[PDB]
RNA sequence: GGUUGCGGCCAUAUCUACCAGAAAGCACCGUUUCCCGUCCGAUCAACUGUAGUUAAGCUGGUAAGAGCCUGACCGAGUAGUGUAGUGGGUGACCAUACGCGAAACUCAGGUGCUGCAAUCU
RNA sequence: GAAGACAUUGUCAGGUGGGGAGUUUGGCUGGGGCGGCACAUCUGUUAAACGAUAACGCAGAUGUCCUAAGGGGGGCUCAUGGAGAACAGAAAUCUCCAGUAGAACAAAAGGGUAAAAGCCCCCUUGAUUUUGAUUUUCAGUGUGAAUACAAACCAUGAAAGUGUGGCCUAUCGAUCCUUUAGUCCCUCGGAAUUUGAGGCUAGAGGUGCCAGAAAAGUUACCACAGGGAUAACUGGCUUGUGGCAGUCAAGCGUUCAUAGCGACAUUGCUUUUUGAUUCUUCGAUGUCGGCUCUUCCUAUCAUACCGAAGCAGAAUUCGGUAA
RNA sequence: GUGAUUUCUGCCCAGUGCUCUGAAUGUCAAAGUGAAGAAAUUCAACCAAGCGCGGGUAAACGGCGGGAGUAACUAUGACU
RNA sequence: GCCCUGAAAAUGGAUGGCGCUCAAGCGUGUUACCUAUACUCUACCGUCAGGGUUGAUAUGAUGCCCUGACGAGUAGGCAGG
RNA sequence: GUCGAAUUUGGGUAUAGGGGCGAAAGACUAAUCGAACCAUCUAGUAGCUGGUUCCUGCCGAAGUUUCCCUCAGGAUAGCAGAAGCUCGUAUCAGUUUUAUGAGGUAAAGCGAAUGAUUAGAGGUUCCGGGGUCGAAAUGACCUUGACCUAUUCUCAAACUUUAAAUAUGUAAGAAGUCCUUGUUACUUAAUUGAACGUGGACAUUUGAAUGAAGAGCUUUUAGUGGGCCAUUUUUGGUAAGCAGAACUGGCGAUGCGGGAUGAACCGAACGUAGAGUUAAGGUGCCGGAAUACACGCUCAUCAGACACCACAAAAGGUGUUAG
RNA sequence: CACGGACCAAGGAGUCUAACGUCUAUGCGAGUGUUUGGGUGUAAAACCCAUACGCGUAAUGAAAGUGAACGUAGGUUGGGGCCUCGCAAGAGGUGCACAAUCGACCGAUCCUGAUGUCUUCGGAUGGAUUUGAGUAAGAGCAUAGCUGUUGGGACCCGAAAG
């Protein structure tokens, strides 16, 4: 018994039913990907302004 | 109805072997048309007789297995009568004239004792292999080899130009002046190297100095068969002489 | 393929840790060598009645066996192990390629 | 058989061009890329190394990485009933600006211009944008000016 | 404005045929001891700006030239095409309504533009 | 009387053993078989200008090859055409001019490339170690292939730089089991030594039905659950083919296209053929022919009345109304 | 197995089977023997029947085709 | 353009039937009129959302009350009876 | 048919289920035999067929993706409900515009590259490729030929300079712009850059249009995984109520008015009622409603009557009407 | 023109348990759980209780083992509510829950190897695009209910066989 293989019918309505959208896009986005010699020099930088605003400004 | 005549190997020399022989005997002539495939060709025959009469001259030049099955097509309710329509599915053994088989350890026991590591010699109705190493002959039957079948170990395409030094005869001969210690070295290696093989070879009589031969070369194949790594390696020869070139 | 009896590669031998003389040979498997896990249980669960207990392979299609070369440095003696692609025809050693002959 | 290659179906798309073979000019290399910069996306035909896929061809993303060669892009592509957020690494061949950002950061400058000048004058800032309006009424001149008769045309063959 | 070094955009810059070029710069050109490289100091190496030349390169011009690049009530609101009808037609296919809308061709014009540093009747 | 430590009996071991037992005998599919791989993949096309997109649709390829055909740098220009040089011609070697790739790049096709990605030289092993991120098929899991980095160590070049295999797109594989390499570290649990064994880490040995069972037939003596998801018979759709009718009229009818035969082209009808299809029925529509009996159709063999002829008569031949 | 009588029963022993007063070391289990070892073990020699070689066997299972030609009006073929 | 020839199927039959001929046919234009569970207005039941209301005078504050919108449904889910 | 024997038959006795008995049929073995009967294991297993018990209220689907000895079946994502939670102008949207990308189909072109088809004659080491036989190679035989050796047309899903329409990606600001100088092991010849910040300035037109029965996140589970039809674009096929795809609307799951009748077409989607106006279709009569008005055409000894739709052609006519 | 149904009354089909997941209700809360057993009784009820045990309060690695504060238990960006001025609009402070993000510490893997030392034992200190079902002022246990899963005869009826 042979069978209808494939079809894209009711395929686009079934998306819309939800409503396509953004995944929402936060502030501060991960640094998974960044080049590593970025990343290790900007932990440096974080890490020296707290210590500036700390002890200097109170 | 319609022969289909099948062999699996890419380079074919009994089938091509099969269609010199065709028109030889004057074998097609009650063909319709003649369709061709992947594996081999097909014969559209017009009546039912016609195909029987090809099977009869298949099965004493090459080694074949056949089998039948049919379609309906009408069904005719007047009288009895048949419209059908058959199909004769034939197939080549699939070892050609020339490679090297590994046989396996209970069928090789039963032709004679011969030895695992054979030749392929004069392919025929049935199919006959030869020992290079000690002459010893030995038939196999087509009933024999589709209950247990096995593939070739190497093809006509791995052959390696051989260039020879010296022979040397030993002075036994069945048919073809047996075992002839051939001194041979490699065609690729006799310009810069000092190397030299030594080896047996049935290739006894039509060999001189300098000629140029052919070879299974094993010392550098890494085969991949469970009959090859079934043996015993250090009884297992480094050069096998196929054939003469020019 | 071809390759040199001689290869220069990267060592880690705690103190080596650079490029170093190396020599290869070809990788051979080694004996089954018996009182092994496997080989005593299979041992034990054939003996009796009931035949054949495990699966046997035989649908076998491929033709080649993938190349390993044994890397073993000429100073430490580290061992490391490197392979190669499928391939008919392996020799090392010989037959240097000369592109213009007659 | 079906075929679903790497590059499949991408016989004119990464064509080069006509009169356009060869190497690249000088002023692709030369330009900077900053982390948030709008690029544009067209796969060079000629540099294989860092290609992108056959989808992402006329896409638009933002840059989030920057590194020797190449460049990190983030697009947006949909599948089923969801976006996903997926990432790219282009060699700077195939990247380029998109000119659509770069007006947008000259009306700004020009927007903040408008305002600091209307608060020197004071009233009336007037500074969004408006999409065209049915126009005014007025007088048209028949002087110099008779308005011509048309008629409709019979019908010949001249075949 | 002319050269040269380094480019940017890559034929309005190329191609074919003839002509002109002060000044300086380029370029041809002279030699083979040394570093160096070839069958051959021809190519590249080094040496002198010396014996000499604008003949070539190079730059500029001319051509109802070939090519190329812009346009246009040119072709043409034509070919195609998005929506609509219980529209026509046995059909093939064609008209209408609200819309977007080319290509070849034809003619007219064009024949490199410029950034940095130096130097020139 | 015979026989005698052999026979016989007991346990293990090898050979024989359908006499008997147990089970198996792939998938897709214009029914099922045979074939084929459309089952794992790659290029062009189908595909309807993003992506996606099917058929047993078409034109094809892969289960390889390479210590260079990998990496780096330098030098150089090809296919072909024209004109010249003893033997020398269609084709040897040598020279110049023209030459946008008409060549070559391991292979299928499609891209790509000219002081190179092609040809010829010089040196080398980056085809290496450690593990993460990312792309493609995608469930955003695997597997294969690929991109961009970081930390090491090197290759090449004067240098900028380039290199984690082949110019890019295919060239390949889990669990268990065996095996080697690594730290030569952890454990053998009453406490030690030494062999042996078991572990962590990273490879190989393979499942082509390719996300991976270990497997020959037959049934016309047949059985059960089911299926009109599917065949053999009627019905329905379709008409290539068949029957049949127009138009056009080549050759013919001794000399005359149409009195009359009429092939080939072209436009249609019919369901009295043969195919195509799977719509109805498999908790059954009794599936060939003959005998018997009624009625309907007209595309008329006879009969009735007419028309045309190459119809003198006779005999025919062609056409109309008409069942 | 064949199926009264009369009359006959041709050719092939290689394929598959069966069988023997035949050849001897190719194959080769457990027990035994030897060497190595601290020992479990590893290794090697020896090695029964069967198989393998060799012979027989068709009123055992069965099989019984291809390529030429070579004439006497007009042709199959005795032969090779 | 309309009509006619071309144009032949088997139970008796189908512009749906009778029937129609300056149509009750075809082309076309203008009005009038008929009617759907559709649209507008109102009443009532129900669900959902937004609200008001413990000075007290409640005997249901899971009560009483105000305003607005919507109501098809196999497989399936929940809720009140 | 046979009827004096291999005859018929009574009683006794023997052989019992993978067993017996058989002058052989797979026959017979208590109406049971290609393996009897009785009880238990047993309520054997089933991806397969049938059934599945009260009412109303709200919300309301699927026949598609990947994997499987998988295709009558499951997992898995999808659609669906329920319980809700944080918050309540959030910035989102099956849409347009301004700006700016990408593409190679329709159409164009062949006097711009590339370009088939049907056929196919010779030239004996200018090759042999695929065979075959050889005590060899100076070696034979068969075959596709290696070779097109002379010109001759064709256009184009797998040919291209230019290139639409519809569909498609991104941007239109507060997570922004501007001054100013802090941070560091990155980077620079260099307090140069990079990245993240302090303090200051820019708010109701805060940076196009329209809309927003709130926006956002989470848990958990049912059914489904056989589809079908229509306009348009299409592939196989002579064509099909045929097979296979594309975007969108439907039927399945749905009544109601119209097409006499009809799962899909045309209007239009539903709580129970009263009034009004209409859609699609209709107004001689059945039949609710003008045998209305206006301009023409047609007479048929098979007239013609309204989409999807139940049909009709080439070729003819001094039948009539306009040209 | 598919299958079951001649008619009537009665019977007749998602049940129970073990182990569980989400969710809701109640007790208690760094704890929680009386009921195997003992004490008692108006006697299978009710009431009262020791000591252990279970899950939880610490993860990680194959293991030998080792074992969670540089700090107001961190920095940033939002964040309901609250506090202060203001007539309001708004302006500033503080921000739990929570979402995104850079760090911190514990274990594994890889490296650095200090004072020391039976000379090979010991592992201080500091790292690393790695990795964990972790820490960062605990949230669990026990009972009951709807729904869902698996094993059970498992919604009910049904084979050809063994």
């Amino acid at each position: 018994a042979k069978s209808k293989n494939h079809t894209a019918h009711n395929q686009t309505r079934k998306a819309h039913r939800n409503g396509i959208k953004k995944p929402k896009t936060y502030k501060y986005p991960s640094l998974k990907g960044v080049d590593p010699k970025f990343r290790r020099n900007h932990k440096h930088a974080l890490h020296g302004t707290a210590k500036a605003l700390a002890a200097a400004k109170k | 109805a319609t022969v289909q005549i099948r062999q699996k190997v890419p380079h074919k020399r009994t089938f091509l072997f099969l269609e010199q022989l065709i028109l030889k005997h004057n074998a097609h002539v009650d063909t319709i048309s003649i369709s061709e495939a992947k594996d081999g060709l097909d014969f559209f025959y017009a009546q039912k007789n016609h195909a029987v009469k090809m099977i009869d001259f298949l099965n004493a030049v090459v080694p074949i297995k056949h089998k039948k099955s049919e379609e309906l097509i009408s069904q005719d309710t007047h009288t009895g009568a048949s419209t059908y329509k058959f199909s004769y599915s034939v197939e080549i053994v699939p070892i050609c004239k020339d490679d090297l088989v590994v046989l396996p350890k209970k069928l090789a026991k039963s032709m004679g004792n011969i030895s695992q590591f054979v030749l392929c010699s004069k392919i025929s109705n049935t199919v006959q292999f030869m020992d290079p190493t000690t002459l010893q002959t030995a038939d196999l039957s087509p009933s024999v080899y589709w209950r247990a079948p096995f593939n070739a170990l190497a093809d006509v395409t791995q052959l390696v130009e051989f260039i020879v030094l010296d022979v040397d005869s030993t002075g036994i001969s069945r048919g073809n002046r047996v075992l002839a210690d051939i001194t041979v070295a490699r065609t690729s290696d006799l310009g810069v190297n000092d190397q030299v093989y030594y080896v047996r070879s049935h290739l006894g009589g039509i060999c001189h100095a300098g000629d140029s031969v052919m070879g299974y070369f094993i010392a550098n194949s890494n085969y991949n068969s469970d009959l090859f790594d079934g043996l015993n390696i250090d009884y297992v020869p480094d050069v096998v002489l196929v054939k003469k070139l020019y | 393929v071809n390759v040199p009896k001689t290869r220069k590669t990267y060592c880690k031998g705690k103190t080596c840790r650079k490029h170093t003389q190396h020599k290869v040979t070809q990788y051979k498997a080694g004996k089954a060598s018996l009182f092994a896990q496997g080989k005593r249980r299979y041992d034990r669960k054939q003996s009796g009645f009931g035949g054949q207990t495990k699966p046997v392979f035989h649908k076998k299609a491929k033709t080649t066996k993938k190349v390993v070369l044994r890397l073993e440095c000429v100073k430490c003696k580290t061992r490391a192990q490197l392979t190669l692609k499928r391939c008919k025809h392996f020799e090392l050693g010989g037959e240097k390629k000369q592109k213009g002959q007659a | 058989g079906k075929s679903h290659g790497y590059r499949s179906r991408t016989r004119y798309m990464f064509q080069r061009d006509f009169r356009k073979h060869g190497a690249v000019h000088l002023s692709t290399y030369l330009k900077v890329y900053k982390v948030g910069d709008i690029v544009d996306i067209k796969a060079n035909g000629s540099i294989q190394k860092g290609m992108p896929h056959k989808f992402y061809q006329g896409k638009t993303g933002v840059v989030y990485n920057v590194t020797k060669s190449s460049v990190g892009v983030i697009i947006n592509k949909m599948v089923g009933n969801r976006y996903l957020e997926k990432r790219l690494n282009l060699r700077v061949e195939h990247i380029k600006h998109s000119k659509c950002r770069q007006e947008f950061l000259e009306r700004v400058k020009a927007n903040a211009a408008k305002r600091a000048e209307a608060k020197a004058q004071g009233v009336a800032v007037q500074l969004k944008r408006q999409p065209a309006q049915p126009r005014e009424s007025r007088i048209v001149s028949t002087e110099g000016n008779v308005p011509q008769t048309l008629a409709p045309v019979p019908y010949e063959t001249f075949i």
